[PDB]
RNA sequence: GGCCGGGAACUCAAAGGAGACUGCCAGUGAUAAACUGGAGGAAGGUGGGGAUGACGUCAAGUCAUCAUGGCCCUUACGACCAGGGCUACACACGUGCUACAAUGGCGCAUACAAAGAGAAGCGACCUCGCGAGAGCAAGCGGACCUCAUAAAGUGCGUCGUAGUCCGGAUUGGAGUCUGCAACUCGACUCCAUGAAGUCGGAAUCGCUAGUAAUCGUGGAUCAGAAUGCCACGGUGAAUACGU
RNA sequence: AGAACCUUACCUGGUCUUGACAUCCACGGAAGUUUUCAGAGAUGAGAAUGUGCCUUCGGGAACCGUGAGACAGGUGCUGCAU
């Protein structure tokens, strides 16, 4: 490889942790494994809910999983029954009386995960990716983000040869550690090969 | 002047020199000297009869390297000559603990030999 | 003598947390010793970066365990219960001790 | 790292719990330094797949036996994805 | 270009013309041993970075396996022969 | 050898040998416990123990006091 | 009456208290001859007090902990200086020209990934 | 005995700031960039070391970490179990460690580290114990106890070139712990071996400061199993005419 | 970044074929606990206790064994398909 992951290197910088609990070595592995258990059956059950982040935190023997979604209505449901049923699936797969908080993700096409997911959604629907990848390229420009990069990976179009194309616009100073780079990836399970997508969102300095 | 026949030190200390026995080493060749009140600064040929004889009675009870590694022999023979796997290791220059014999078998198997 | 030991992963949560006890507890019956900063234990992990042969990479990680020893000194009837209802700073080990 | 290989860890962890806490914690005291018995020690022989030595200690994500880390419970490859994506609290890049 | 390293003068006498000598007869970071080597040889005998360095290195470099009581005092003899 | 007490044998022959020690000498009995040590009572017994390919009988002689049976069950047989 | 200067060098951390008269030096409740002296760590601690008027007019009190023999000796040397510029400012320039004022920042290199001694790459003799 | 009052000075601990900016001065340089030195300054010229790797380069590697397209076997290369493999040598070469010793080795008194870990855990004292150690069992989920006496270093004596007091392979008796179980194929020790190795061929590798070079320390993985890896410290060098 | 079994993907032998591992259909028995006997174990042949929460009376709530099927399973092969 060549590149560092922009989000994790800024973990001690403007990018905040999306898993904030303090636990000892004894429960650290169990809590971390419990985090993956609650997360794996939280994104899978909300694959069409525009989930941006799933932040986990354990104040006192009860985790409070807040979900960043651009469409809270599908996650909340009618009068919060969907959060309620998801809550008791988290509550018994995490061992704690968990509760699920919800947060609207304003300006959805400006989220790294959502852009990666949105492109991935309309990528296996048998459409040409040149226009599809520009849609995230174009949409971000009118709504700020004075810097962005949307890279796609191998098996671009029905072919036996892998390709790569990224089509930068704006400025993406990934070397600058206070760049506040929103970055996330996704992969598309197409009938041929696997196509991974990678997007960087430069939401201004600090 | 034969503590055990072979394996005699010469012109050195009491304890460290008398590790020259090849049936007793650093730890069990100092008590035998200490059993008669020996000085640590005596040269090997500088002792007297009083110390030599007081040890010959108490050292002849043990074995000699000439006898030790060949009283090891029948232990390797009376017990270890059969198809025993450790005795299989005792056959063609082969390590007995089983350490990597691919390389690093340059004492029993010995030199480089295709 | 009510030993208070806080523990977090960043100081920007423990510092807000440690100040909370030094303020909330110190109302009428607290002569709080102070937000005493103890040496922060930091442990490191050298995970092998590549999924395969490539070995020389060996990225390095670090987790820091900041701790304070606020340690209010009179166990006032208020303090022995005033310290109880506060449970903010979600990820923080607040170990109340005598 | 197989569903067949993974299934024998659950078979072994769930079975090593009982005889260790019911027989080994009681019988291995006799075989220790208590000053052993020929016929009595035969009871330890009868069960096989209940021992701490039966450990593989595989990863908790993909069942990979190699490159484990007991603090996280995962393997070399999974901790990189599970940490630097931000999903492990307090863990950042170590530079000094 | 850059100049050669500046070394503090030998503390024992406060003179710069002895520290460079004791640093090269030194071996394996054992300066403490070095005074046991040369001070016993010195306190009891009673461009400037090219030829002085090279010539004086030749003095030190012949005391490895000469086979005697101790080259610690043999080098004292060697410098006594040199002086 | 380091056990210094109760020289172990796996179950694979206590279910056969230690059940019919006094019956006599028979055809070698199937055994998967070469990780073992011979008790003196097995004089003259032939116990077929699995080296990995087949079950190799063991001829218990009195050269042994605490030596092993897999000591007499070689597996890396070359040439 | 005590004039204090800390001094510290290479993980060492000294505390030097200067008093007037009797020119005696006490390090870790011990004299410097038994604790540092007669190696190159005897003259080195007194280099600053000897270039300036000799010790007999300055009583010392030193409590140094951590580091090593040389690191503490350098730390104490720095400790005496900081104490004695607080004593008098007339000898401000004399020590800096002599060079005891500055505090050494040459730490030991951290051991790093891929190198055998963090600056000695592993042998790659043959290709 | 910081041991206790007590002091909050100081080290230290962890939070925040200030400080270094060719800032100033002299000179060179087009006056400039820039450079040369000096001053102050703790730090001088991005003060030091890390993290950070551009488009792309090798159809580089991984289908065996995982995911995955296609392909393949579905009373089966599927699966369980026991066993034994995986460590087998007759070698060719890396990478090392051990070293090959008289800046020394052995014996005694013997001071000064940092950094880490500890709950089926670090496990102290005491006793037994030649020891692997064993029995009892305080404390510690820890700036509170243990790991852990750091060696190197210092003082004295000694070993006097002896393939040796070095060196430890190899091999034996017994152990000591872990586990159903160690011989295959664990470690280490008590005792006992005690050889090969006295610097090695062209060649080549690393290194410009706390750096090479030593010596110890801890940690990961780990029932048990470091000459390997990672991290910590101590002692601590010499050189640079230039392309 | 750590091979006595397991480990380990290899093999010898024994064994199971909706399978050790997942879900679905049906039949039973609660599971669990104490057991023995043959085998090396996987298992098989038996012997005791239990039969627990609803029981809205079925059966669920769990699990185990069995029955046919879908299916499972693969450290199987292409890293020049990714």
């Amino acid at each position: 490889g060549q590149k560092v992951h922009p989000n994790g290197i800024r973990l001690g910088i403007v990018k905040p942790w999306n898993s904030t609990w303090f636990a000892n070595t004894k429960e650290f592995a169990d809590n971390l494994d419990s985090d993956f258990k609650v997360r794996q059956y939280l994104t899978k059950e909300l694959a069409k809910a525009s989930v941006s982040r799933i932040v986990i935190e354990r104040p006192a023997k009860s985790i409070r999983v807040t979900i960043h979604t651009a469409r809270p209505g599908i996650v909340i449901g009618k009068k919060g029954e969907d959060v309620e049923k998801l809550r008791k699936v988290v509550a018994d797969i995490a061992g704690v009386p968990a509760q699920i908080n919800i947060a609207e993700v304003r300006k959805p096409e400006l989220d790294a995960k959502l852009v990666a997911d949105s492109i991935t959604s309309q990528l296996e629907r048998r459409v040409m990716f040149r226009r599809a990848m520009k849609r995230a390229v174009q949409n971000a420009m009118r709504l700020g983000a004075k810097g962005i990069k949307v890279e796609v990976s191998g098996r671009l179009g029905g072919a036996e040869i892998a390709r790569t194309e990224w089509y930068r616009e704006g400025r993406v100073p990934l070397h600058t550690l206070r760049a506040d780079i929103d970055y996330n990836t996704s992969e598309a399970h197409t009938t041929y090969g696997v196509i991974g997508v990678k997007v960087w969102i430069f939401k201004g300095e600090i | 002047a034969r503590i055990a026949g072979i394996n005699i030190p010469d012109h050195k200390h009491a304890v460290i020199a008398l590790t020259s026995i090849y049936g007793v080493g650093k730890t069990r060749s100092k008590a035998i000297l200490a059993a008669a009140g020996i000085a640590e600064d005596v040269k090997i040929s500088e002792l007297s009869e009083g110390q030599i004889d007081t040890l010959r009675d108490e050292v002849a009870k043990f074995v000699v390297e000439g006898d030790l590694r060949r009283e090891i022999s029948m232990s390797i023979k009376r017990l270890m000559d059969l198809g025993c796997y450790r005795g299989l290791r005792h056959r063609r220059g082969l390590p007995v603990r089983g350490q990597r014999t691919k390389t690093n078998a340059r004492t029993r198997k010995g030199p480089r030999k295709p | 003598r009510i030993r208070i030991r806080l523990k977090a992963f960043d100081h920007r949560l423990i510092d807000q947390a440690t100040a909370e006890i030094v303020e909330t507890a110190k109302r009428t019956g607290a002569q709080v010793r102070g937000p005493i900063p103890l040496p922060t234990r930091k442990e490191r992990f050298t995970v092998l970066i590549s999924p395969h042969v490539n070995k020389d990479a060996r990225d390095q990680y670090e987790i820091r365990t900041h701790l304070r020893l606020v340690d209010i000194v009179e166990p006032t009837e208020k303090t022995v219960d005033a310290l109880m209802r506060l449970d903010l700073a979600a990820g923080v080990d607040v170990q109340i001790s005598l | 790292a197989k569903q067949s290989m993974k299934a024998r860890e659950v078979k072994r962890v769930a079975l090593a719990d009982k005889y260790f806490a019911k027989r080994a914690e009681l019988k291995a005291i006799i075989s220790d330094v208590n000053a052993r018995w020929n016929a009595v020690l035969k009871l330890q022989t009868l069960p096989r797949d209940s021992s701490p030595s039966r450990q593989r200690n595989r990863c908790r994500q993909t069942g990979r036996p190699h490159g484990f880390l007991r603090k996280f419970g995962l393997s070399r490859i999974k901790v990189r994805e599970a940490a630097m994506r931000g999903e492990i609290p307090g863990l950042k890049k170590a530079s000094w | 270009v850059i100049g050669q390293r500046k070394i503090l003068p030998d503390p024992k006498f406060g003179s710069e013309l002895l520290a460079k000598f004791v640093n090269i007869l030194m071996v394996d970071g054992k300066k403490s041993t070095a005074e046991s080597i040369v001070y016993s040889a010195l306190e009891t005998l009673a461009r400037p970075v090219r030829r002085n360095a090279l010539a004086m290195r030749w003095i030190v470099e012949a005391a490895r396996k000469r086979g005697d009581k101790s080259m610690a005092l043999r080098l004292a003899n060697e410098l006594s022969d040199a002086a | 050898r380091s056990l210094k007490k109760g020289p172990f044998i796996d179950l694979h022959l206590l279910k056969k040998v230690e059940k019919a020690v006094e019956s006599g000498d028979k055809k070698p009995l199937r055994t998967w416990s070469r990780r073992s040590t011979i008790f003196p009572n097995m004089i003259g017994l032939t116990i077929a123990v699995h080296n990995g390919r087949q079950h190799v009988p063991v001829f218990v002689t009195d050269e042994m006091v605490g030596h092993k049976l897999g000591e007499f069950a070689p597996t890396r047989t070359y040439r | 009456n005590q004039y204090y200067g800390t001094g510290r060098r290479k993980s060492s951390a000294a505390r030097v208290f200067i008093k007037p008269g009797n020119g005696k030096i006490v390090i870790n409740q011990r004299s410097l001859e038994q604790y540092f002296g007669r190696e190159t760590a005897r003259m080195v601690v007194r280099q600053p007090l000897e270039l300036v008027d000799m010790v007999e007019k300055l009583d010392l009190y030193i409590t140094v902990k951590g580091g090593g023999i040389s690191g503490q000796a350098g730390a104490i040397r720095h400790g005496i200086t900081r104490a004695l510029m607080e004593y008098d400012e007339s000898l401000r320039s004399e020590l800096r020209k002599a060079g005891f004022v500055t505090r050494d920042a040459r730490q030991v290199e951290r051991k790093k990934v891929g190198l055998r001694k963090a600056r000695r790459r592993p042998q790659f003799s043959k290709r």
